[PDB]
RNA sequence: GCCGACAGCGCUCUGGGGAAUUCAGGAGGGGAAAGCAGAUGUGCCCCGCGGCGAGACUGGCGCCGGACGAGCUGCUGGGGCACGCGGGUACGCUAGCCGC
């Protein structure tokens, strides 16, 4: 009667939380028996103890027939919605020193913004704490935190300088030359670089030395994100192609076929279960990135994209040319056959400010775009995850949390010889 | 395989169960003896059975002036009724800690069952106990009612008093 | 301070039993928002370092009343199979936290016991009442009600191993030896009820025993004759006044608490032409007895304190209420 | 048993309450670069460990990851407590069949 | 219907408190590299394991003078310790105090070679000299004996009984001597019928009461009953056996120690083949002691180490040596399984403590939580390679790695002219211990 | 006590001081029951293993040992029963049949 519903949370149970198969069946029997059992209880436990969960998902529903969600404007969002994050819809206006890359940490309580003409500054926004703000005379490329908010690394015009929380340069990278594009592993301490010339740099930020040089063939790059599932390398190359790498094949490890002028912007998936890319060709397009398969007929975009972001629940933040759109439900995760989303949501608008960096706040409803004067930041109920657990990440960390995560996280450093497309493939023969 | 031992001190008698005993061949160990010197370790070591206050200043006096010379008050003998279970040394005995060799041979006389080993005799009892009385301030705090220092100060000059014959003939003031 | 670690568990701990309040259509779902965060708010507060037994008895009636909650509406919707011993489990969970961080709370004990005793759990109530009285044994209260719901509950030989030791511990105040002639004189008000018991030497031997002891004074004597005094339809009630009034007139033979009972002593076996009949002898002894060499504001204290005493019986004659006010005005 | 206290008979000598009252009571398209990998070789086990019989019963019996990040505290100190928990004290061998 | 997900700082801390409230979420959306972080935690597992292994505790105070060649323990005590050096001189301390002995005799002229401790309080020893038992623990600390025995023969070894006060002693005569003391002048005398050689160590059965386990240099291990006393098994070996030990939770299983540099794990019950072979000496294995525990096992060898193996092995665990320590004759537990207590041939007896990375005493629940943690996650990771190699490896001196060495290839080539010479189903490796077993 | 040349010496150098505050660490004191070593609702009955224990017999040499036993109790050793609301027999009370 109810056991039938019984079976059904074994059944979700074992999917989200089984992770295999499940190992089919004198003393080994036994063994695995009692293995099998504890597996089974462990799965429904966590099952069980996901009800212990604090915080809700922020939504929000077209209560009429006639009402859509692409609409509505951000003085309705900030008056119906709370006054904490209703602070936290707050902009920023900085004309004089060219366009503002940005970036948060991976707790979202700093960012960096980065300005091309070389105004360099890292900021405790919520607080409105500004820590540093460097001015740095010659161009900059990007910049990006490390492992805390405590140093961040910055590419300058000809090498990349990395700086402590006082913005106080602590060394000169000069093996990195004209450094186009940053990407950090964080469970690595693994700073990967691309150069003007298409070199991959892969350096160790912890004990300093270069562990991973490899000169890709293609040409210039033009993209470049990171997995942070597999900690494998979208490199965005400009026959087309998102050629997809590592510090140890020196080949391109996968290269999928995915546009026809040089592919614009990259994005991947908390959970790596997808991809989605766009290029001159103004398609946008999205892949089952763990099959391999283009999972969705293209969509298309009104303009080159120069950024896309996907948060940690499903939204995307395709900033194209001028103004951005979020889109919802690009890859259901849990659905087989991909369809497609026929309506946007939640597009911020264009009144003569060119995005150069669009981001998302990674626990926040935010999303923090990076246009030609400046910093804007606006709220989209749908973003970030509510639940977060402080034993990997942390948004409220204390100085003693951060000092206690540092350590811990030392004493996990991955090695880089252990990154593969599938990361379960340690132990096997 | 000490079961119970007992504190006795200025403020009463208190008996502790004892659970997860001590190392009996690495107590000289340098971790152990921190075990031994931390109050969040050695407490998993303790309980708290009872505690037996004095109903009055004179019980505390002739309290010492028995429990000096090694003799066990009715009351005490009371206490171990109360708390230790009924046992002959037929077939299940039990292991007390006394500070003291005559009284635990009192003890002992007195309860068939109960089998005491003095913290003169063997060094497992003597830090089991030493160390309850670096700590018995904060593992009574819970029951007993102010310092323990005051009443030890007076029961001191009570017991100086008492066994020097002090003022019944010093009048000097 | 782990008390994420821990309290972590005990959440954990507290979990299947929200799911199937989930799943059964009791509670909703921002019911279940509430009871999970207002229990871990109360699981930290606990499992905190600096706590108070009010904050432990604050979450036992907020759980159990929880419990009660649950029931009521389980009773609304007419559900069955779904029971409290998840909650009662937890209950003693938190007591025998409770107990073990605050021993030295009776407050704590005496709801422990009141929780023990209103879940019919006996043989627990037993064993906790046990570690109670041995971490409280100078607490007449404790050794008192041991002895009293082991008379109730009907193993008088029980009862009488908590009272014997409690008479052996608590001889300060003489509120247990009072109790324990007050539960004596109970069962054997029982066993002359029901028909060793056509003697009943026991209250007396508590008594004669009692002479020895740091509290026997004349007003403690009283009241043994306040608790005596009670229960005139017995056997041996004018045998057991009359040998505390006997031993008294022996040994304190001076006293106004003597000279009290030397009026009141031929009211016991009363409650009827015996009642003015030995109202009038307590009125020769009450005349006899005022005008003796005492301690006579005390006896006029305690005399107007027994004719206002009286003043609630009804059937009097109302000359003999009148002139017993004109002798309080008198005095 | 040290648990609820048993009546007083003989034993207890206590008071003369207690020998009294005892006395009295007795008296009563996607270009995949499918080539191996060569620093990913020392992360993998070189043949099965000894029980096993089978690689989906060892590589699918390493399954999930013990830790705390991963699992509840339940089936953390249930996947981690040991088989042979030794307390401090004497060993003595055993006395009589068990079971 | 526009809702936000909004959190204040509440809850991290709830305000009014310290306690740093720690949220989780255990979906696997936010944990990435389950089998790599938990590889990288079992490799530190390793190397932390490896760094604090410190397995020397210390020394019984100052020692004896020429080796010790025979030891006891207190199987109801724990700390009464006993032994016999080759002087005749038997020493007993006590294990809380370690810095001087609690009594000493020069006992025997020769050497000591049994030692035991009686079910009161008192000891027993063998020498060439007879038998003689002794009051350690008296007020009157009598340096002279209180009883002897030498009707017999040359006692070449002793045990004694579990609850009953009862002993056997291993004779020259190829026999066992049964006394019940203070009611038995000379012993009941239990031997192989026609039998010759010397027997030449005895163990009582701790767990079935009435089994007596002896060892003879006929190459012979032989099991008497004592209900009905007459011989119940022979087996005869392929080489000569130093030693037997029976197992404390299993009242059939017992191990011998050979001069085959070999642990042989025996059934009692049925004599057709072994249970264990655990094969890691380089010279003869003088002692073998089961933990008190059961399945933990310890070899004494002729040469510098102490192996210490478990029950289901077959290859040891951990070794142990220095550079002071030169014969170890005999190794025993103490009656905790926690520390393993050594006598050699430098006059000299030792506290080593088994499991030499684990620290005794009591510890905080993130301490014994996170050493649990290491343990489970070693038995699962141990056998990748990295982790594999760093636990494997371990420092044993110059001559044990050398000899060791040239037994490989010395059994390389055995096994190649055995493959070679068989070529112009097989019988198993345990097989391959009992030559005959007489009835 | 301020100033102090030459000669000589030491420390230090995005020169040298003082204050305000922001951030990164280090050392020490004092306070804190500071106590997650195996986390199984309650009550009754039958079994199994055991503990107290009155009282009773016996073997051998002034002792030690065997082997009986009224009664009472423990047990995380496992199995079987019951646990929520009604009216009745019954209340300073809940023990007991039929239902919801």
């Amino acid at each position: 009667k109810a056991e039938l519903d019984r079976i059904r949370r074994y059944k979700q149970a074992q999917k989200k939380y089984g992770r295999g198969p499940r190992v089919d069946i004198k003393k080994l029997r036994r063994t695995l028996t009692n293995l099998e059992n504890k597996y089974k209880t462990a799965a429904l436990k966590a099952k069980e103890a996901e009800i212990l969960l604090e915080n809700q998902t922020g939504f929000l529903e077209p209560e009429g027939e006639l009402e859509r969600t692409y609409k509505v404007r951000q003085d309705e969002i900030v008056k119906e919605v709370a006054v904490e994050v209703a602070q936290k819809k707050f902009e920023l206006k900085l004309t004089e020193l060219g366009p503002y890359t940005c970036e948060y940490s991976r707790n979202g309580r700093d960012l960096i913004l980065a300005g091309r003409k070389g105004h360099v500054a890292t900021m405790d926004w919520r607080e409105g704490k500004l820590g540093c703000e460097l001015q740095l005379g010659e161009t900059v490329r990007d910049a990006r935190f490390l492992h805390n908010n405590q140093f961040f690394a910055v590419a300058q015009k000809k090498y990349v300088y990395i700086y402590d929380h006082n913005g106080v340069e602590i060394h000169c990278l000069r093996k990195h030359v004209e450094v186009s594009h940053m990407e950090f592993l964080p469970y690595h301490f693994l700073l990967a670089t691309l150069s003007i010339s298409g070199q991959l740099k892969y350096q160790d930020t912890s004990t300093g030395q270069i562990v991973a040089e490899i000169a890709t063939k293609h040409g210039t790059p033009v993209s470049l994100t990171q997995n942070p599932y597999n900690a494998i390398l979208h490199i965005g190359q400009q026959n087309g192609t998102v050629t997809l790498w590592s510090p140890n094949s020196t080949d391109p490890l996968v290269k999928l076929l995915a546009h026809r002028g040089p592919v614009r912007s990259l994005a991947v998936d908390r959970e790596g279960r997808y991809m989605v890319s766009t290029g001159q060709d103004n398609k946008m397009c999205i892949w089952d990135i763990r099959n391999f398969k283009e999972a969705v007929n293209s969509y298309f975009t009104r303009a080159p994209a120069t950024s896309v972001a996907i948060s940690d629940t499903g939204l995307t933040a395709v900033g194209w040319g001028t103004h951005t759109t979020i889109w919802k439900g690009l890859f259901n995760k849990e659905r087989p056959v991909q369809v497609k989303v026929d309506s946007p949501y939640m597009t911020w608008g264009g009144q003569g400010q060119v995005v150069e960096r669009v981001r998302w706040c990674p626990f926040e409803d935010i999303l923090g775009i990076g246009h030609n004067e400046g910093f804007s930041s606006i709220i989209v109920p749908g973003a970030g995850e509510a639940n977060y657990d402080a034993l990997e990440v942390n948004p409220f960390e204390t100085k003693k949390q951060r000092q206690e995560g540092e350590v811990k996280a030392l004493l996990n450093k991955l090695q880089p010889e252990m990154i593969a497309l599938d990361p379960n493939f340690i132990g096997n023969l | 395989v000490v079961n119970f031992l007992l504190f006795e001190s200025a403020v009463g008698f208190s008996l502790f169960e004892v659970v997860h005993q001590a190392d009996t061949v690495g107590l000289e160990l340098p971790e152990v003896k921190d075990a031994m010197k931390t109050l969040d370790k050695f407490g998993k070591m303790v309980k708290l059975r009872s505690f037996n206050p004095w109903t009055s200043a004179a019980q505390g006096l002739e309290a010492i002036n028995l429990i000096s010379e090694g003799i066990m008050p009715e009351y005490l003998k009371s206490a171990l009724e109360m708390n230790l279970p009924q046992t002959s040394g037929k077939k299940s005995k039990v292991v007390l800690g006394v500070a003291d060799k005559k009284l635990a041979g009192e003890i002992t006389a007195a309860f068939p069952g109960v089998q005491c080993e003095a913290a003169d005799t063997s060094e497992v009892v003597a830090a089991l106990l030493r160390g309850i009385r670096t700590h018995a301030n904060k593992l009574h705090k819970s029951l007993q009612e102010g310092d323990i220092g005051r009443a030890q100060l007076g029961l001191g000059h009570a017991y100086s008093r008492a066994k020097v014959k002090f003022s019944v003939h010093k009048n000097d003031n | 301070a782990w008390v994420a670690d821990k309290a972590r568990f005990y959440l954990e701990r507290a979990a299947p039993e929200l799911r199937e309040w989930e799943e059964k259509e009791i509670f909703t779902k921002d019911e279940i928002r509430n009871l999970v965060a207002k229990r871990s708010d109360f699981e930290h507060l606990v499992l905190a370092p600096g706590t108070k037994p009010t904050d432990f008895l604050n979450y036992v009636n907020w759980e159990r009343s929880l419990d009660r909650l649950r029931a009521k509406r389980c009773a609304r919707l007419n559900i069955r199979s779904v029971t409290s011993h998840a909650s009662q489990a937890r209950t003693f969970g938190i007591f025998e936290r409770a107990v073990l961080k605050h021993p030295g709370s009776i407050e704590l004990w005496l709801a422990y016991l009141e929780f023990a005793a209103q879940v019919k759990a006996t043989k627990r109530w037993r064993r906790i009442m046990t570690r109670a009285l041995r971490l409280h044994p100078m607490n007449a209260s404790l050794w008192t009600l041991a002895g009293r719901r082991a008379a109730q509950n009907g193993d008088m030989q029980r009862a009488r191993a908590h009272f014997l030791r409690g008479c052996r511990f608590c001889t300060r105040e003489p509120t247990l030896w009072l109790e324990y002639a007050r539960c004596e004189m109970d069962w054997l008000a029982r066993m002359e009820a029901k028909k060793p018991a056509l003697s009943g030497a026991i209250p007396i031997a508590v008594f004669d025993v009692a002479r020895k002891q740091p509290f026997w004074g004349p007003a403690a004597a009283e009241k043994f004759f306040d608790v005596f005094a009670k229960f005139g339809h017995l056997s041996c009630h004018e045998r057991i006044i009359s040998h505390v009034v006997t031993t008294m007139q022996e040994l304190f033979p001076n006293h106004p608490c003597t000279w009290s009972v030397h009026i009141r002593q031929p009211l016991v076996g009363v409650d009827t032409p015996a009642f003015p009949k030995a109202l009038r002898e307590s009125l020769a002894r009450l005349k006899a007895a005022l005008q003796s060499t005492t301690d006579r504001k005390a006896l006029a204290t305690k005399m107007v304190a027994w004719m206002d005493g009286i003043l609630a019986i009804e059937k009097l004659d109302a000359a003999i209420r009148t002139v017993l006010e004109h002798t309080k005005r008198s005095l | 048993d040290a648990s609820e206290l048993q009546p007083i008979t003989q034993k207890t000598s206590g008071t003369e309450l207690e020998q009294t009252i005892l006395a009295i009571m007795e008296e009563s398209d996607v270009i995949i670069n499918e080539k191996r990998v060569k620093k990913n070789d020392k992360y993998l086990a070189t043949g099965l460990p000894h029980p096993f019989e089978s690689q989906q019963q060892y590589e699918r019996s390493l399954r999930l990851p013990v830790g705390p990040e991963w699992m509840t505290k339940e089936t953390f100190q249930d996947a981690t407590k040991p088989r042979v928990i030794i307390k401090q004290g004497i060993i003595a061998p055993m006395s009589k069949p068990m079971y | 219907k526009i809702k936000a997900l909004t959190r204040s700082i509440t809850a991290q801390q709830a305000p009014g408190s310290d306690v740093q409230r720690a949220p989780r979420n255990l979906a696997p959306e936010l944990h990435p590299f389950e089998r790599a972080r938990e590889y990288q935690r079992a490799l530190n597992a390793v190397k932390l394991e490896r760094m604090f292994a410190k397995p020397f505790l210390g020394q019984l105070g100052n020692g004896h003078v020429q080796g010790v060649y025979s030891m006891c323990k207190d199987k109801n005590s724990l700390n009464c310790i006993a032994s016999g050096s080759g002087d005749g001189v038997v020493k007993v301390w006590d294990l809380t105090t370690r810095d001087e002995e609690t009594w000493r005799v020069a006992a025997h002229n020769n050497i000591v070679k049994g030692l035991t401790f009686t079910n009161d309080k008192k000891l027993l020893s063998c020498a060439t000299d007879g038998i003689k038992l002794w009051d350690p623990y008296a007020s009157p600390s009598n340096t002279t004996p209180i009883a002897t025995w030498q009707e017999g023969g040359p006692y070449t070894s002793l045990s004694f009984h579990r609850s009953a006060n009862t002993f056997a002693a291993s004779s020259g005569q190829g026999c066992i001597r049964i006394w019940d003391l203070e009611h038995s002048t000379a012993g009941q005398a239990i031997q192989w019928p026609s039998f010759v050689d010397t027997i030449t160590d005895v163990c009582f059965n701790q767990v079935e009461t009435s089994v007596i386990g002896s060892v003879a240099t006929d190459r012979s291990i032989i099991l008497f009953d004592l209900r009905t006393n007459m011989p119940v098994i022979k087996t005869v070996l392929h080489f000569a056996c130093n030693r037997i030990v029976f197992n404390p939770m299993e009242a059939m299983n017992l191990a011998v120690a050979s001069e085959d540099h070999n642990i042989y794990i025996f059934d009692a019950r049925n004599f057709d083949k072994a249970l264990n072979i655990q094969k890691g000496h380089v010279a003869a294995v003088m002692d073998v002691e089961f933990s008190p525990t059961g399945e933990e096992l310890v070899s004494g060898s002729y040469d510098r180490t102490i192996r210490l193996w478990r029950r289901d092995a077959g290859h040891s665990r951990d070794v142990y040596h220095t550079k002071r320590m030169q014969r170890v004759f005999r190794t025993m537990w103490t009656m905790d399984s926690k520390y393993i207590l050594t006598g050699s041939d430098d006059g000299n007896v030792r506290l080593w403590r088994a499991n030499a990375s684990e620290r005794s005493g009591v510890k905080a629940t993130r301490q014994r939580q996170a050493l649990e943690y290491n343990n489970a996650l070693l038995d699962r990771y141990g056998h990748l390679p990295e982790i594999r190699r760093i636990r494997r490896h371990r420092h044993l001196p110059k001559v044990v790695k050398k000899a060791t060495e040239i037994k490989r290839e010395e059994l390389a080539a055995i096994k190649r002219r055995e493959e070679n010479e068989r070529k112009h189903k097989r019988k198993s490796e345990r097989e391959k211990a009992v030559l005959v077993k007489q009835q």
